[PDB]
């Protein structure tokens, strides 16, 4: 429930 | 001191309540107490973006975390995607090189990808970015992202909740010494 | 009030003690009681001239007085000067409409001679600016005639000078809220 | 020679006749015999002013007498006035300094007066120039004056009439040759 | 006609030798008949990009075969380094887009490989690119290739030559009328 990977979408 | 600490809040009620706006969130960033998220919010709306990496500024650094690494990324991101969308390819390059490229090391294939959009019609092309609306849509979308990267963000976690207390505190604590300038 | 009035200096005295640099002059600023002299000269000599006509703002608008209508003409008159020596005529233009025009219905012949220093290769062609020596150096002789602006001026000789008092008077004055009146 | 200089006629009747009609302008031009009226009030209209004044600049400089002088000072202060229309004040004062700077000395006072239409909302506030409908109507309106300039001019006026010849006269000189007589080599 | 293209060749000439610098070129452009060598190598070393691709158009559109398609290629590819060189990164990207981005068709990976020089200090950082010295250098190393692929080119082939006749051919054939 949240990922925080980079990047565009 | 947890003294000082705790006086900033309480000179921080006073402000907002003489409507000094400016000096409010001049406090917040310089203490690093508190962490307008309203305030945030409605700076990323407007489209301030200067002014949001200077408040972000005050409470983490772009390298800290995780969480931090990709709050600023998403700016500088959407940053960018403005700046094409405006046709400004001039701004958009100068935010290609000086604000995206710290991000490069981490992920050099994901940099390149984002240097590539400056030679499309429209970024849109690009099949993951197809689906960004306008300025007004993909700026409060990413604003949703934003405050949950800040609330999971451990440096913010204890800064996001202002302490209630009493209306003017400042105001009846000065009474008190008035009571007991000088 | 005037209790609210000297809260405000208990803070700008807490605040720079904190090194909370900003804020201080945010404080300054929108609360429009206490004009930091050395801050405004920090600023004019770093030719932030957004910033220092934003910390004018605080105190008095352009057309108030005689004075200030003479100190924000000053500032405007460098800026458009600092245009021109870096031949960035695009910028002097934008300036002389801008901010300059609004001195105009007062003295219609200057405004004009002011206009024609774009068309001129080296605005000290014109003798009365022959004396423009560098960047540095005009912002500190125009600085000294900004202070004596300011000091003259009815809407500024009355904040210009800090009211003395203890060190950490607010951290004093909370200290005794923790023993005062609860006993 | 006079005869190099009617051979240039006849090569650009020829030059026309094949539809080359860039060529023909820059012979026009280089050569200085022959000013194309038609052309000039075409590129005039269109407001190519880079290329009206190259193509003055093959027959006179701007300092050649008083006619040509007010030729170049009018094509540049429209091309000022034009300028400050679309609002691109940064090419105005350009041209104001490059341009229109060569004429102050001449007129000191009106170049005051010019440079003065800059901090003005739309320079129609001038009552002088008050007149000035769009852009179509006013370059049309000058040329007409450019028109009386240069028919006037004296650097112009033996050059303004083609000499009319029978068509094709330089492709009937070659064949009198090869019928005195590749075309290269005998 | 035959008769009306070697009549070109002879007022060609005739231009040459009034002096009619820029009406020559023109007429050569125009009627495509002759391909001025030392004309095009002339702007190429002085950098006039605009005018060396307009004189080319006269003779080849960009699509028209392989060696015409590379020739605009490379013309473009300097134009855009030497914009890097200077700095000016807005104009290194509007050739990017407006003059380069017909090619990426046919290789994009090379376009995007060109695309990323824009992000680098000194494109020199390209270990393909390392050998790039000046502009001046630059230029004649290119001009090189140019008139290789020039040279080869069909569209040309028969058209680098001028034939060599007698001087004042015109106001020869002239005299032998008024006579």
């Amino acid at each position: 429930d949240n990922l925080i990977y980079l990047d565009l979408n | 001191s947890s003294l000082s600490r705790e006086l900033v809040f309480l000179i921080l009620q006073f402000l907002d309540e003489e409507k000094f706006k400016e000096t409010v969130h001049k406090l917040e960033q310089e203490s690093g107490f508190f962490f307008n998220m309203k305030y945030f919010e409605e700076k990323v709306h407007a489209g301030e973006w200067d002014e949001v990496e200077k408040y972000l500024s005050g409470f983490t650094k772009v390298d800290d975390n995780r969480y931090s690494m990709k709050i600023f990324f998403e700016i500088r991101k959407q940053k960018y995607l403005e700046a094409l969308d405006r046709h400004d390819r001039a701004k958009a390059v100068d935010i290609l090189v000086k604000d995206l490229k710290v991000f490069s090391t981490f992920n050099e294939e994901l940099y390149k990808e984002i240097t590539q959009l400056l030679t499309l019609e429209n970024f849109r092309e690009n099949e993951q970015l197809s689906k960004y609306g306008d300025t007004k849509s993909a700026r409060s979308i990413m604003l949703i992202e934003l405050k949950k990267l800040i609330e999971a963000n451990p440096l913010f976690r204890e800064k996001l909740v202002f302490p209630t207390l009493k209306a003017s505190r400042l105001r009846t604590l000065i009474n008190q010494s008035a009571n007991w300038t000088d």
